[PDB]
């Protein structure tokens, strides 16, 4: 009946075990589950992920033991805190992290355990650190194709998600499946320290451990003398002359503006004289 | 009205000179507006 | 009514004054994203990678280049360098999905 | 402001001199600490002239907002009992003065001329005959309503054409769209029928007598329809007719709280009443506010942080703010976040001072709404001036932060603060237009459509003109609204584009190939140029000076209804009635024809001497205020000089 996109609220330790398990069956693919909370229609929350028993010969529906949960809930229960189950999700390294044939067949038997059970895939390869990456899908129901088939209402998070479109296979998915939105609730909390572990860490190490001397800048006058001929021959070459050689063309770049940083490395790291010392 | 037409006019002369002086300072934007404008294309071009 | 224009006059001049701070502050952190968007190119594919033969130059931005197994690409070229090492007949290295001219 | 008096005392003429420096010196005036105090002592020295000057007394009383010098005023007007003179001031408090200084004006002067200030203060005979003049001038076309109905798209479709026609119909309460097709709206479901019961208070808009038996029919109580949400645009309905304002209706909205449906009924409770009492600083309306914050229910908190803000403004209430920005910590849902951010920026207007004080907190916390809540809450706070202060802040949050929603939101108070002199806002937004990232765009088209509105600058077009172009789809759409808010009450004979891009709103939702997305606003740009059948405009800057409330909530909220849908049709805040009157005085209806310069081409809505009413009133546009001339040869001619619109005097020669 009433439908509503969903949000998918995400904590830092449930993106933890996505990217971590997920790496440890790379390149095979694994098979998750998704541990949260149903808030309501519209919102949801993921508060924890948890890796599961990767599988060498192929993912399948069976691959999720029923008595590695039930004794996974009982030890959550003497854990802060015993959450119940909400969904599943895979990784797939070997290719755009697309739903495969097997995740289909596991979207029928899961959305009847549970209500959402929502469809998240994850890859390690599209980037390394500046991109979310991952996937999520949900099944929108086949038999709903008499009915209106275009959920859902409060578009563009959608629509939105549904940018880039990610190519042609993917989107051709969008059949019989619609994605989901991800935002992340604020842990900053443990947010401020990573970024504090990991800046510190690679700061120096105490800031202090590291803080060819005119050999360095005789291997640096070769780029710096050198390589000045093969760069001022093009003004040279610039003049035609005049003119039947096709213009524009710009050789300032980039050995200039190297050799401008390549001496703010050597007169700052020369000032540890001045700065160290005194 | 010699406090006045003559002198508001040396009053107005100021705020010509620096909006002049400020044209000139805009002139020096407006042509770094480009160098904006243009590494934001730019910056569009490593995304294209 | 001369002194009216002389005390409005001043707005757009001080309006203009804060549009100075306004670019260069704007202008130096877009430069230094675009200096960080130097970074994302790098990059991109870092490792691994695939050995690919050269074929031609078809066009600017992108150019063909035969794959090691024998099948002829066409890539879009790295934006970095599309002429001096580029050749008529040279192995390039590709990425393993994408086949990246790099 | 000694030698100042004697300028002023100078003798000859000097006969408008000290008339229109207040108005230079109300937009060259950085601090306002000595304005009103020079202000003060001129509205003295035009009493003590011998021609009394009742323009003066317009300024003085929105900006001193004393109440007692504003109850001495016309309780001479009552023992001097002519009501000509004093029409002019009655009507004049109406328009200007906000809802918090109507409700302290009207009480110490009640206490004939007593009941005639009683419809000026309240609105009632204001709304009829702007009522009347609507279904004169309204010209509907039912073609292009037609054009975009035969699309046949499942979604995005109920939502565009019941806004649209709303639009058009604006103030003349007739029933069109529910009559002809019973089906159609059927096919709408989950808050696509809660627009229905919205729009059908879009187009009855005013009309406070049967604004009550008339949408019965909606009743939650009763009824309670299979679908929730049908039931839950009851009370949000009426809240639209109830702006400022309100009435009878109060007790309406207290019958539906209690019963039926929750909680969505406050969703549209809070709203319909909060927006009742916005600008009245009232109490009890606070107290239940403070529970639906509590509610922790995300959809619900958007209506808890809207109404507040509404009920409050002006006031600036400071458990109000405490009880919302000390719940934005430890709340897990953006959506309460985004009705608490406008919450608290709709609180704090106009002040340049003590919103600062806030301002520090907003923004320089890491919450990403709250970020956004800090550039809405500039905005209102410097709303009508030009500070340099602002506009620091205002780029640092546009650029070096890393989320783009508050970029664009940032972008947007550029808009909402600068549309004293909107000329300024193409050249910084200028910049800001080549921004790889489409949010910034977004709110950068924007930013021209809402200070630029009222304005016919061709630039504004001009800029948007690559906007439309551009490859992604959302900030097309943004193009197209920003577009039909330059040309609203514009004609092809103002400027060429008029028709270029009216027959391109329609192209592209016929065309399936398009995004669904952009072209919801194709044909909800062409409402906002055919808003209110093209007779009612949207106008922050007037001779009140007060900027417009419900047009920029209505819109601030229309910026992203992708998050809530209802957002969508929380536009319905922006149609607001404008009209200009002739009547004489009274009851009584005057018979005055009066010539015009102007063709019928601007009259067209799809020479010699004109003909204008004659109160119904004729429409006027603004730049048609100036050709025309009052009547040498009628009976009834205008005491007061004819410049700018707005309901005058008439004097029976
Ligand atoms: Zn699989």
């Amino acid at each position: 009946a009433v439908d509503t996109a969903e949000q998918v609220y995400i904590s830092s330790l449930a993106l933890l075990k996505m990217l971590k398990h997920g790496r440890a069956g790379v390149p095979m693919e694994v098979m998750g589950l998704m541990l949260g909370e149903f808030v309501d229609d519209y919102t949801v929350r993921v508060i924890d992920v948890f890796a599961m028993p990767q599988s060498g010969t192929g993912v399948s529906v069976e691959a999720v033991d029923p008595v590695f949960q039930a004794k996974m809930l009982d030890m959550l229960k003497q854990t802060g805190r015993p959450e119940m189950v909400v969904g599943w999700y895979h990784s797939h390294p070997g290719f755009g992290c697309w739903l495969s044939g097997v995740d289909i067949n596991t979207q029928q038997s899961f959305e009847a355990l549970s209500e959402r059970a929502v469809a998240v895939v994850v890859d390690p390869i599209q980037s390394v650190k500046g991109k979310v990456v991952i996937d999520a899908f949900r099944l929108i129901n086949a038999n709903m194709m008499v009915l209106g088939h275009e959920p859902r209402q409060t578009t563009s998070n959608l629509g939105h998600l549904n940018k880039p479109s990610i190519q042609a296979l993917i989107h051709g998915l969008n059949r019989h499946y619609y994605s989901i939105t991800i935002n992340y609730r604020k842990n900053e909390l443990e947010q401020k320290m990573l970024l504090n572990l990991h800046k510190k860490s690679w700061m120096e190490g105490l800031t202090l451990q590291d803080y060819v001397v005119k050999e360095m800048l005789e291997l640096a006058k070769n780029y710096n003398k050198a390589v000045e001929e093969e760069d001022k021959m093009t003004p040279e070459q610039l003049a035609i002359k005049n003119v039947g050689k096709q213009d524009p063309k710009r050789h300032l770049e980039e050995h200039v503006d190297v050799l401008m940083t390549s001496n703010i490395v050597q007169c700052l790291a020369a000032m540890l004289d001045t700065v160290v010392f005194k | 009205l010699e406090e006045g037409k003559a002198g508001s006019g040396l009053r107005q002369y100021y705020l010509s000179k620096i909006e002049e002086l400020q044209l000139i300072v805009n002139d020096k934007s407006q042509n770094l507006r480009r160098l904006q404008a243009q590494r934001n294309e730019l910056n569009a071009k490593v995304r294209l | 009514d001369l002194y009216s224009r002389y005390k409005k006059l001043q707005q757009e001049l001080e309006f203009l004054e804060v549009q100075e701070e306004y670019i260069k502050d704007e202008q130096k952190n877009l430069k230094k994203e675009f200096l960080h968007a130097q970074e994302e190119v790098k990059r991109i594919q870092s490792i691994p990678l695939v050995i690919g033969q050269f074929l031609e130059a078809v066009d600017q931005n992108t150019a063909i280049v035969g794959s090691t197994t024998g099948s002829n690409y066409y890539v879009r070229i790295l934006s970095t360098i599309d002429r001096e090492l580029l050749k008529p007949n040279a192995s390039v290295a590709l990425h393993k999905h994408s086949n990246a001219l790099v | 402001l000694d030698v100042f008096e004697k300028t002023i005392l100078e003798s000859n003429d000097v006969p408008g001199m000290l008339a229109y420096s207040l108005k230079l010196c109300m937009s060259l005036m950085q601090n306002k600490q000595f304005r009103n105090k020079v202000l003060r002592v001129l509205v003295k020295i035009y009493m003590n002239l011998e021609k009394p000057d009742f323009i003066n007394v317009c300024q003085c009383l929105i900006f001193l907002d004393d109440p007692q010098a504003v109850s001495d005023i016309l309780e001479k007007l009552v023992k001097e009992d002519n009501l000509l003179m004093a029409y002019q001031i009655c009507f004049d408090l109406y328009e200007s003065a906000s809802q918090q200084f109507l409700s302290s004006v009207i009480q110490n002067l009640r206490t004939d001329q007593t009941l005639k200030m009683i419809k000026i203060l309240s609105g009632e005979m204001a709304i009829e005959l702007h009522l009347q003049f609507l279904i004169r001038n309204n010209n509907t076309d039912l073609m292009i309503l037609k054009n975009t109905k035969d699309a046949v798209r499942n979604s995005v479709c109920h939502t565009a054409t019941v806004i649209a026609n709303s639009f058009m119909h604006c103030g003349t309460t007739s029933d069109q769209f529910l009559r002809d097709n019973l089906e159609w709206l059927a096919r709408a479901t989950n808050w696509a029928k809660f627009t229905a019961t919205a729009s059908l208070g879009v187009i009855h808009k005013g009309h406070e007598k049967e604004a009550l038996q008339l949408m019965a029919t909606y009743l939650p109580k009763d009824t309670s329809p299979g679908s929730a949400y049908q039931e839950g645009g009851g009370l949000y309905a009426l809240g639209l007719i109830h702006a400022n304002h309100g009435g009878d209706i109060i007790d309406y909205l207290l019958n539906q709280l209690k019963n039926a449906s929750n909680d969505i009924v406050r969703h549209g409770g809070s709203l319909g009443l909060g927006l009742a009492a916005m600008g009245t600083a009232r109490q009890d309306v606070y107290d239940l506010l403070k529970t639906n914050l509590y509610q922790d229910d995300a959809v619900t908190g958007e209506a808890a942080g809207l109404a507040l803000g509404l009920v409050m403004l002006g006031s600036k209430n400071a458990q109000a703010i405490e009880d919302m920005v000390g719940y934005a910590q430890e709340t897990q849902h953006e959506k309460i976040l985004r009705g608490l951010a406008v919450g608290i920026a709709l609180v704090m207007y106009g002040r340049m001072e003590e919103a600062d004080a806030l301002i520090e907190s907003l923004c320089r916390d890491k919450d990403p709404i709250l970020r956004r809540s800090g550039m809405y809450t500039v905005a209102m706070a410097y709303c009508g001036s030009g500070n340099n202060k602002a506009i620091r802040r205002l780029l640092h949050v546009a650029v070096s932060d890393v989320n783009d929603d508050v970029r664009r939101a940032a972008v947007e108070s550029l808009g909402f603060i600068l549309f004293r002199t909107p000329e300024q806002c193409p050249s910084v937004v200028s910049l800001l237009s080549e921004s790889y990232n489409p949010h910034v765009r977004y709110g950068a088209a924007m930013a021209l459509g809402i200070c630029c509105a009222g304005t016919g600058n061709k630039e504004a077009i001009n800029l948007l003109e690559p906007m439309t172009n551009d490859p992604v789809n959302y900030v097309r759409q943004g193009a197209l609204i920003a577009s039909a808010l330059i040309m609203i009450q514009q004609t092809e004979i103002t400027c060429p584009k008029v028709n270029q891009f009216r027959q391109l709103y329609s192209k592209v939702i016929n065309d399936k190939h398009d995004d669904v997305m952009a072209k919801f606003g194709a044909i909800l740009a062409q409402g906002i140029l055919d808003a209110g059948g093209h007779n009612v405009t949207i106008s922050l800057q007037s001779r009140t000076g007060h900027t417009h409330m419900p047009s920029v909530v209505g819109v601030l909220v229309f910026t992203q209804f992708w998050f809530w849908f209802p957002l969508s049709h929380f536009l319905s805040l922006a149609y607001t009635p404008t009209c200009v009157i002739g009547l004489n005085k009274d009851l009584k209806m005057p018979k005055v024809q009066y010539k015009s310069n102007c063709k019928p081409s601007t009259f067209a809505y799809p020479t010699a001497k004109a003909k204008k009413k004659e109160k119904n009133p004729a429409r006027v546009m603004p730049a048609q205020l100036k050709v025309l001339t009052m009547p040498e040869t009628c009976r009834y001619q205008p005491f007061k000089p004819l410049s700018i619109g707005g309901i005058i005097i008439l004097k029976d020669t």
